[PDB]
RNA sequence: GUGGAAAGUGGCCCGAAACCCUUC
C-alpha cells in the first residue's frame, strides 16, 4: 500500500541531540552545519593545538565569526567541512531533525502514534456509553464496571478516576488506553494493560523514504504565552517536500485470532461486520474525524494564539479542502513564523 | 547385568522382569524380597533347606515372616519392635532395628526413581544423601568400660536406625526449626531410606526433600548429642536414569572431600573453585544455615515461586553465576564486585546483595574467600527450585 | 520412513534491510568478539515459519488434498481448549504459546509446513530439511565500519499516550538502514517429486516476509528486508562424493515477482 | 548531600593523575567515591552515553583492530569539553566533575600507550559507570 | 584417602618415617553423558559411559626395570604406536631413581598374580574382553602391595582364541622394611 | 596386517559457533574451556555418510558388494532387527546402521569405516577421531578474558497471544579454531583410496550442514582448514628420525582438496605403498 | 596379543507484543 505524504505546514521531528554553536556558522542568512570531527582532525596537523586549543571548548558558546574567520585565517575551506546547509527563517543552539546517515526521514512510530490517537478518539466517540463499556468491563473483573454503571459513559468515569486520589503516573496514564485497547485481570488496578490484546499489531506503519535535504531548513519559533527569552530554532522540512510512505493493514492477523483480541476498539469494530474489511476504513475515517475536530478546537483558538494573523486564517481556509488525510506530528502557542507545526496530508 | 556378582555359569535365570535378560539367582530372590518388603514383618533364621527359604546365609537360610505366617528355625529376627506377639514359645526372639521409611506407591510397594523424582518441586532431578558421624573412632577410644561402650554404641545406633523414621515423618519439629525450607514438608515425603545404620546413612529421594532432610538430620543430631559430635553429609543430584553405582561414587567422593576439608561440613552442590587451597568446596553448617537465613527469604518465596520483586525478571539470578565465574577464573581481580552492582543497578534491586557489591576487607585480612564465592550455593538451589 | 537426501539447493541471501532493523538480546545481538550487527538464523527461520503457517492457516481450504495430512486440522486456534492436541492447526504448548507441530512422522511427512520446518514431540521429531545460516554482516560493511561511518546508530522512542505527555523514553539501537547481511540458506532435497512443491512453497513465505517484517518492533518500521538473491545454485551428490569443481547454477538477475524462473528451476535438473 | 571529601577524592584522582602503574584496588577504591560525588550531583546517563560508545568502539579497536588509538582518541578527548560547552545551568555546574578526570588522565595517556596500558583506563571508565545507579 | 604419593613422600613413606599425603591429584572422573541419536529421527537413550579426564600439564607414566636393549626393541617402538577419541598419546622417555632399602619384604608396583604367597594385600578382579570372548575374572593383587617371599608369579595362559592370550601379573621389587606381621 | 595411521591434522573454524550440549551448556572438561568431543564429530560424520549411502545404495551395488541386500528404508515400521531395509540396531529408541557380521562389514562402505558390533561381529572402527582442543591462539585469547562462550536467547513466539519464553542456549563464540585431528588405520590397502575419499566426502557433507546441537537455524557452519596429511607406514614406529610424508598445508579447501589436488597428493603416498 | 567392539546430548521453537522525542 504505497501512499504519498505531502507536507502542508512546517514540520519538526527531532531527537534532542541538538546542534551546537560549535557547528553553526551563520553567513548570508544561510547556515552551513559543520563537521567538527573532520575539522579537529584537519586542524591539529598543519595547525596548532597547544595541548589544549581544539579541546578548549569550555569557552562560552556562540561567536561563530571568530570561530571560523580566525581559525580559518584564509587557511581552511569555507564550507567543504559542512555536511549540509539550511535556510534561515527569522546565534544560538539548533534542535536537530532526526536523521539517517545525514538525511531526514519521517519515523513510522510517529505516524503510528498520530494515527492511534485518532483511533482512540473515534473509539471513545462512537462507542463510549455505559451500554457498551460496562458489558466488557464486567467481563474482566467488573468491580470497576459497577463504578462505571453510575455514569452513562466512560468519559465521566475516567474524569472521576483522574480526579481520584493517590494518582501516580504509571497506573493512571495507561488505564484509558487499557480500557479501549484491551486489558488483563491483575491485582494492581483490578485491570492492567497487557499490550498483546491490542489490534494495532495488525497495523503496519513503515518508516518513510529519505526526504531530500534541499527542503530541510531551520525555522524560528514564537511561543507567546510568557515573557521568557525564547530564541529557539528547529530543524524542519519545507512545505512542499512530497515524500512517500508505506502503511497497510494485516487482515490475516485479526481474521485468524479474533477471540483473544478484545477491548473497546475491537468491540467498536466488530459492529461493522468482518473486522478485516472495516479496520482500514475505521482508521482513515478516525483520521478524518480527529484532524477536523482539532481544527474545531483551533478555529476558536485563534484569539488564543495571541496573534490573530491572516496566515492562520488562510491556512484554516485550506485545511478542509484536501483529497487525502490530514494529520499532525506534534498556553498553547507553538508556532513557526505564525504557521502551525507539523501538518501533513496523505 | 543387575548384580556385579559377575561369576556364575549358565545357572543364572531370567525372571521377575522382561524375561530375556538372564539374571543371577541372588537378585532373583531379592526383587521377590522387595515385593514383600512393605508387608514384611520379619525373617526366620532356619536351616538352609527348609520350606519358604528365600535367602541363604553363611550358616542359615531365612523364611520371610509375613503378616500371617508362623515360621520357626529356633530364631526369629523381628523388625523394628520389641513385642514378640504372634510367634511361638520355641524360637529365640531376636529383635533388630532398621530405618525402614519409604514412600509407598499407589499400590503400596516401593517407589522407583522415576516414581520419586516426579515429585520434585523444580527440575526433575534425584537427590542422594550420604553421611557419616565425625571423629567417632576417636570417641570409642575414650570409653573405659564395657558398660560405657555398650551405652555409647546403642544410643548412637538408635539414632541412625530408629530416629530417622521419626525425623522423616515430620516429628522433632520443636527443636529442628528453621532449616532451609524449599517447600512445605508434606505428610508422606518422597524419601526412601536405602541404608542407615551404625554411624552413616544413605537416603535417596526427591531432591527438594533430600535437601530439607539433610539439615533436619543435622540439627536434630546436634540436639541429640548435645553438640559434642557432628555429622558430615554429602549431597548429589542426578538424572533419574543415572546408574546407582555412579550415584554412590559421586556422593562418596563428595563426602570424602567434605570430610577432608574441615571434617564437619556439608557438600551441597558441586561448585567451580580456583586451585590455591584457600577455596573449600564444602560448607560449614553454621555457614550455610546462616546464608539461607540471609539470602533466601529476600529473593525466594515459598513453594517453587520466586519473590515478588524478582517476579517477571527471573533471569537475574542466572547472571550472578556468570559474574561469579570471573571470580572463579581468577581470585586476585576485582571485576566481580563491580559487575554485580552493574547488574543490580539495571533492575532496581539495590539492597538484595549488599555483600556482593563491595569487596570486604574482612575476608582478605585473614585470607578467607570473598563473599561472592559462598552465595552461589544459595543461588543454584533456588535456581533448581523455580526452573519452569 | 526414510530421510534419503540428494540435493542441498542453496541460496546466497544478501538481505540489504532498508528502514531499520532491531533484533534484541541481553540492544543488538552480537555476543561474539567482533562486535557488530548480525541476524542469527533462528530469528529468520522462525519469522519464516510463523508467517508461512499463518498463510497455510488461511489457505488450507483449497489445498486440502495435496499435502493430505493437513486435512486432520481445523483453521481455528487451541487457545480456549487448553489441551496439547485438539484437532486444530495449532498445538504444542511450548511454555505458554502454541506452534504447529505434527506429533507423528507420517503426518509430518506430508504437512506443507512441517515437512519444511521440522516436527517434535513423542517419538517423531522430523528433521527440518532447511538449514538457515546465521546472517553475518558482509565484508563491505565491515570495511566501511573499520573506517568510521558507524553502523548500529541508536534511536529513541517515547510512550506519549493520550494523557499529559510525561512520556518515559526508551532507546532501541537499531541497525542502520542499508546493511548487507550476507545471508545463506540451505534446503535439503529428498525424493524429487517431494521437491519442486517445496522451495516454490518456501520462497512465497520469504515473499510474504518481503512484504512483512522481521526483527522486533516491525509494526512501526524495522523491516523491508529485500532478499536480493545471489546464487540459487544446487550441489548434488554427484560431486560431494567426487568434487570436480562443477555445479548447477541459476540466475540472480533482480528477484522473482511470482516465480518467473519456475521454468529455469528445472534447467539442468533431474534430482 | 555533597561534602568536601568527595571533591577531594576527585582531587586525589586529578592531582594524583597517575593511575596507570598503580594497584587494581587503587582504581576501585576511588571509583566508588568519584561516582558518589558524580551521583551526589545529578549526572543522568544519556549525556554520558555519548562518551561510553567512543570507549567501547576503541576497545574493540584494541581487541585486534589496530596498534593503538592514535587519532580517534582526540574525539574521545574533544567530546568531553563539547558536552561541557553544551551543558547549561543545572548540568555544567555538575558535569565538570566527570570532566575533570578524563582530560588529565588522557593528557599523558595520549602518549600512544599500549593496549595493556589503556585497558587500565578503560576499566576505570567502566568502573565509574555502575555506581551512578549505586 | 591413601591413594598416591610424591617421590619424596615415597622414599620415606616406606622405611618407617613420617610421610605427608599430597592433594594435587590429576583426576576428573567425570560423568560425560554421551550419545543420543537415530539416523532419521529423535533418540532419547542417555547412556553414560563415563571416562577419566586430566589436568592441564599432567599425564600417566609407568616404569621399566630392564635392559635398555629389550626396551628399545619391543616396548619403546610400541609406546609411540598407540598414538571414540580416548587414545590420546604422546611419548617422552625419562630416567628415575628410588632410594629403596634392603629387600626382605617390599612392594610389587604392579597389579599382581602371586604364587600363593599372601602378605598384606588389596585384592582385585580384572575382566577384559581381549579380542571378543570375555576373559575370566583372574583375581589380582592391586597396585602396590608387598609379596616378596621370592615372587615370580608367572603370566597366565587363557583360552578362547586361536593363539592364546596370556595375562600379565609378574612383579618387580622395591625396598621396604615393614614393622611386623 | 597393519600399514597405517594416517594423520589428518587441522583446524576447524566454527563460523557461527557450536552447541555440543550436556541452561544447556557446552562440554567443559577441567579448565573451563569448551571443546568438540571426538564422539560428536565421528557421529555426525557418520550420520551424513550413512544417509548418503541410504540414497545411493541401489546404484553403487557392485563396488561394496555387501551393500546390496538392503533396499532402502528404516526398520521402524517392522519392529525387528536384521530386517532388510537398511539399518536395524534398536538401541533404546534409535535405529542406526551396523552390519551384524564381520564378513559383511569388510565391504559395507559406511560400516567398514566406523565399525560394527552387536553379537559375534566386532569390527574395529578403522578411524580415531581425536577431540579437538582449542588451538593456542584462542587459549591465550582466553587468558585475558575474551568470553569464549556466548549466551544466546531464543523464544517460542505464539500467534494468538504473541507471547514468548526464554530458551537460553549458551553456544561457543562464532569464530574459533579448535585444533582438529583425524587418525585413520590403513589396513587392507586396496580399500584405502575409496576409504579416505569417503571420509573426505563425509567431511565435505559438513561445511554445508549442522554440527553440534540445535542446528538448521544457525549454530553449525564449520570449516575444516586441514593442514598436514601425514603417513606412518611401518618405519615411523620402529624408527622415526625421518621418512614420513608431509603434504601441502596452507589454503586447502576441502571441496577442492577432495580430488583436484588429491591425486597429486595420493601419488606421493603411492611412492611408499607398503 | 587393550573391562572390548559398532553409539552427533539430538529433534521443534521470530527476543517477540505494544509505545508519536513530544508536551509545557
Ligand atoms: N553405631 C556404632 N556402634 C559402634 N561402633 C561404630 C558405630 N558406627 C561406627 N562405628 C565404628 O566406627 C568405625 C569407623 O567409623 P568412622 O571411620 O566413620 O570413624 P570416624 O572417627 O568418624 O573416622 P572418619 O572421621 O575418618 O570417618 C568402625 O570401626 C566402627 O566400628
Amino acid at each position: 500500500t504505497e501512499r504519498t505524504l505531502k507536507v502542508l505546514s512546517p514540520l519538526h521531528i527531532g531527537t534532542g541531540n541538538e546542534l551546537t554553536p560549535v557547528d553553526i556558522y551563520p553567513r548570508e542568512n544561510i547556515i552551513h552545519v559543520l563537521d567538527t570531527e573532520r575539522l579537529v582532525n584537519d586542524l591539529m596537523n598543519l595547525g596548532v593545538e597547544l595541548n589544549e586549543i581544539l579541546a578548549l571548548l569550555k569557552n562560552p558558546p556562540g561567536d561563530a565569526y571568530i570561530w571560523k574567520g580566525y581559525i580559518e585565517e584564509f587557511h581552511l575551506d569555507p564550507s567543504d567541512y559542512s555536511i549540509y546547509t539550511l535556510k534561515i527563517h527569522g546565534s544560538m543552539q539548533i534542535k536537530e531533525f532526526i536523521k539517517l546517515n545525514g538525511r531526514p526521514y519521517i519515523p513510522g512510530s510517529s505516524l503510528k502514534g498520530a494515527i492511534r490517537t485518532a483511533v482512540l478518539y473515534k473509539a471513545l466517540k462512537e462507542c463510549g456509553d455505559a451500554r457498551a463499556v460496562m458489558r466488557v468491563v464486567s467481563k474482566v473483573n467488573g468491580d470497576v464496571a459497577r463504578d462505571i454503571g453510575r455514569s452513562e459513559d466512560v468519559l465521566d468515569y475516567y474524569m472521576s478516576f483522574l480526579s481520584r486520589a493517590r494518582i501516580d503516573r504509571k497506573r493512571a496514564d495507561d488505564l484509558l488506553e487499557a480500557i479501549v485497547f484491551g486489558m488483563e485481570p491483575d491485582r494492581r488496578s483490578k485491570i492492567r494493560y497487557e499490550p498483546k490484546r491490542d489490534p494495532m499489531k495488525a497495523l503496519i506503519v513503515r518508516d518513510s523514504k529519505p526526504v531530500g535535504r534541499k527542503h530541510l531548513a531551520v525555522y524560528h519559533v514564537e511561543v507567546i504565552g510568557n515573557p521568557q527569552p525564547i530564541p529557539i530554532w528547529v530543524e524542519a522540512i519545507e512545505p512542499g517536500a512530497a515524500t512517500d510512505v508505506e502503511i497497510h493493514v494485516d487482515t490475516e492477523a485479526l481474521r485468524l485470532n479474533a477471540d483473544y483480541f478484545n477491548g473497546l476498539l475491537w468491540e467498536c469494530l466488530k459492529e461493522r461486520g468482518e473486522p478485516g474489511e472495516v479496520f482500514e476504513d475505521f482508521l482513515w475515517e478516525a483520521v478524518d474525524e480527529f484532524y477536523t475536530a482539532v481544527m474545531k478546537y483551533e478555529t476558536i483558538e485563534v484569539q488564543k494564539f495571541g496573534r490573530y494573523t491572516s496566515q492562520v486564517r488562510s491556512f484554516y481556509a485550506s485545511l478542509e479542502d484536501h483529497s487525502g488525510h490530514v494529520l499532525r506530528l506534534g498556553k498553547t502557542r507553538r508556532l513557526a513564523d505564525g504557521m502551525p507545526m507539523g501538518w501533513v496530508v496523505l | 547385568p543387575v548384580c556385579g556378582r559377575e561369576l556364575p555359569e549358565g545357572k543364572l535365570e531370567p525372571s521377575a522382569s522382561d524375561p530375556e535378560t538372564k539374571v543371577c539367582p541372588t537378585c532373583n530372590r531379592l526383587v521377590s524380597l522387595g515385593g514383600n518388603l512393605p508387608k514384611l514383618l520379619g525373617f526366620g533364621r532356619t536351616a538352609k533347606n527348609d520350606a519358604g527359604v528365600l535367602v541363604e546365609g553363611p550358616f542359615s537360610g531365612f523364611v520371610p515372616y509375613l503378616q500371617g505366617g508362623r515360621p520357626v528355625g529356633e530364631q526369629i529376627l523381628v523388625k523394628n519392635t520389641l513385642n514378640p506377639g504372634e510367634i511361638p514359645e520355641s524360637a529365640q526372639f531376636v529383635p533388630y532395628f532398621v530405618a525402614d521409611y519409604f514412600k509407598k506407591d499407589p499400590k503400596g510397594g516401593v517407589a522407583t526413581f522415576e516414581e520419586l523424582s516426579m515429585a520434585s518441586t523444580g527440575t526433575r532431578r534425584l537427590g542422594v544423601m550420604k553421611g557419616d558421624v565425625d571423629r567417632l573412632g576417636e570417641f570409642f577410644s575414650s570409653m573405659d568400660s564395657p558398660s560405657k561402650l555398650a551405652t555409647a554404641s546403642r544410643f548412637m545406633d538408635y539414632f541412625f536406625k530408629g530416629y530417622i523414621g521419626a525425623i522423616i515423618e515430620g516429628k522433632f519439629g520443636y527443636i529442628i526449626g528453621d532449616v532451609p525450607s524449599l517447600r512445605d514438608w508434606p505428610e508422606e515425603p518422597d524419601i526412601v531410606v536405602v541404608y542407615a545404620g551404625g554411624d552413616d546413612f544413605f537416603i535417596v529421594g526427591a531432591w527438594d526433600q533430600i535437601f530439607e532432610l539433610a539439615f533436619r538430620v543435622r540439627r536434630a543430631f546436634n540436639a541429640y548429642t548435645g553438640g559434642k559430635l557432628t555429622l558430615s553429609v554429602g549431597l548429589g543430584y542426578f538424572d533419574e536414569r543415572t546408574p546407582i553405582y555412579r550415584m554412590a561414587d559421586v556422593v562418596s567422593e563428595r563426602l570424602d572431600t567434605a570430610k577432608d576439608e574441615g571434617r564437619n561440613r556439608v557438600f551441597v552442590v558441586g561448585r567451580s573453585r580456583p586451585l590455591d587451597g584457600k577455596h573449600k568446596l564444602s560448607y560449614e553448617w553454621n555457614h550455610y544455615e546462616e546464608l539461607w537465613r540471609t539470602y533466601a527469604p529476600r529473593i525466594y518465596a515459598g513453594n517453587g515461586r520466586l519473590k515478588g520483586k524478582l517476579e517477571s525478571k527471573k533471569g537475574l539470578l542466572w547472571k550472578l553465576l556468570e559474574i561469579r565465574e570471573l571470580y572463579v577464573r581468577d581470585p586476585n581481580d576485582v571485576r566481580w564486585a563491580y559487575l554485580t552492582a552493574y547488574l543490580l543497578g539495571r533492575h532496581g534491586l539495590s539492597d538484595l546483595f549488599p555483600e556482593l557489591v563491595g569487596i570486604d576487607t574482612k575476608a582478605v585480612e585473614r585470607k578467607e574467600p570473598q563473599p561472592v564465592y559462598w552465595v552461589d550455593g544459595v543461588l543454584k538451589i533456588v535456581l533448581m527450585a523455580v526452573r519452569r | 520412513m526414510d530421510r534419503r537426501f540428494y540435493g542441498k539447493i542453496v541460496i546466497k541471501g544478501k538481505i540489504k534491510a532498508v528502514t531499520g532493523l532491531h533484533i534484541g538480546s541481553q540492544p543488538v545481538i552480537k555476543d561474539p568478539h567482533t562486535g557488530l550487527p548480525y541476524i542469527p538464523g533462528s530469528s529468520l527461520k522462525g519469522r519464516l515459519r510463523s508467517l508461512f503457517e499463518i498463510l497455510v492457516n488461511s489457505r488450507l481450504g483449497e489445498w486440502r488434498e495435496k499435502y493430505p495430512s493437513l486435512a486432520n486440522y481445523s483453521p481455528g486456534s487451541c487457545r480456549p481448549d487448553n489441551q496439547e492436541n485438539c484437532g486444530k492447526f495449532f498445538n504444542r504448548k511450548i511454555n505458554r504459546g502454541w506452534i504447529h507441530v505434527c506429533p507423528d512422522y507420517e503426518t509430518a511427512l506430508a504437512c506443507p509446513v512441517c515437512r519444511l520446518f521440522g516436527a517434535s514431540g513423542k517419538e517423531s521429531n522430523f528433521p527440518s530439511r532447511i538449514i538457515v545460516r546465521d546472517a553475518f554482516l558482509t565484508k563491505e560493511w565491515e570495511e566501511k565500519w573499520r573506517a568510521g561511518e558507524a553502523i548500529t546508530e541508536a534511536k529513541i522512542e517515547v510512550g506519549i499516550d493520550r494523557v499529559t505527555s510525561q512520556a518515559n523514553p526508551r532507546t532501541n539501537e537499531r541497525v542502520v538502514a542499508g546493511a548487507e547481511f550476507e545471508f545463506e540458506i540451505i534446503y535439503n532435497v529428498e525424493n524429487t517429486t517431494h521437491w519442486r512443491d517445496d522451495i516454490k512453497n518456501l520462497l512465497t513465505a520469504m515473499a510474504l516476509l518481503e512484504d512483512s517484517y522481521l526483527g522486533g518492533s516491525g509494526s512501526r518500521g524495522y523491516g523491508k528486508v529485500k532478499f536480493i538473491f545471489d546464487s540459487f545454485e544446487f550441489r548434488p551428490l554427484d560431486y560431494y562424493r567426487t568434487g570436480k569443481d562443477e555445479d548447477i547454477v541459476s540466475i540472480d538477475a533482480r528477484e522473482k515477482s511470482v516465480s518467473d524462473i519456475l521454468s529455469g528451476f528445472d534447467s539442468l535438473f533431474s534430482e | 548531600q555533597w561534602e568536601a571529601i568527595q571533591p577531594y577524592f576527585d582531587n586525589v584522582v586529578r592531582e594524583a593523575k597517575n593511575f596507570l602503574e598503580w594497584s587494581p584496588n587503587k582504581r576501585l577504591a576511588n571509583a566508588v567515591t568519584v561516582a558518589a560525588y558524580l551521583t551526589s550531583q545529578g549526572l543522568k546517563t544519556n549525556q554520558v552515553r555519548k562518551i561510553l560508545d567512543m570507549a567501547r568502539t576503541t576497545e574493540l579497536k584494541v581487541k585486534r583492530g589496530e596498534g593503538d588509538i592514535k587519532d580517534d582518541l582526540v574525539k574521545m578527548r574533544y567530546l568531553l569539553a563539547y558536552t561541557v560547552g553544551k551543558a547549561t545551568g543545572q548540568s555544567k555546574y555538575s558535569l565538570d566533575a566527570f570532566h575533570r578526570i578524563l582530560d588529565p588522565m588522557l593528557e599523558v595517556l595520549m602518549g600512544s600507550p599500549k593496549k595493556e596500558n589503556f585497558e587500565k583506563f578503560y576499566d576505570f571508565l567502566q568502573a565509574v559507570v555502575a555506581y551512578h545507579k549505586f | 584417602k591413601a591413594k598416591y604419593l610424591d617421590l619424596k613422600n615415597f622414599e620415606l613413606a616406606l622405611r618407617l618415617r613420617p610421610f605427608t599425603i599430597p592433594e594435587e591429584i590429576p583426576y576428573a572422573r567425570v560423568d560425560v553423558p554421551r550419545v543420543v541419536l537415530d539416523r532419521v529421527t529423535q533418540d532419547s537413550s542417555i547412556y553414560f559411559w563415563e571416562e577419566i579426564r586430566f589436568r592441564e600439564k599432567s599425564g600417566v607414566y609407568f616404569l621399566y626395570s630392564g635392559p635398555r636393549e629389550v626396551f628399545d626393541g619391543y616396548i619403546a617402538p610400541a609406546m609411540r604406536f598407540l598414538g571414540w577419541g580416548a587414545g590420546l598419546f604422546e611419548v617422552e622417555f625419562h630416567e628415575m631413581k628410588i632410594d629403596a632399602p634392603g629387600s626382605e619384604y617390599s612392594v610389587t608396583l604392579s597389579n599382581a598374580l602371586p604364587t600363593k604367597t599372601p602378605v598384606l594385600w588389596r585384592l582385585l578382579r580384572k575382566g577384559g574382553w581381549s579380542f571378543g570372548r570375555r576373559k575370566p575374572r583372574m583375581t589380582f593383587i592391586a597396585e602396590g602391595s608387598i609379596v616378596k617371599n621370592d615372587p615370580g608369579g608367572m603370566e597366565r595362559l587363557e583360552l578362547g582364541l586361536s593363539h592364546e592370550v596370556y595375562v600379565y601379573g609378574l612383579t618387580f621389587p622395591l625396598g621396604v622394611e615393614l614393622p611386623e606381621g
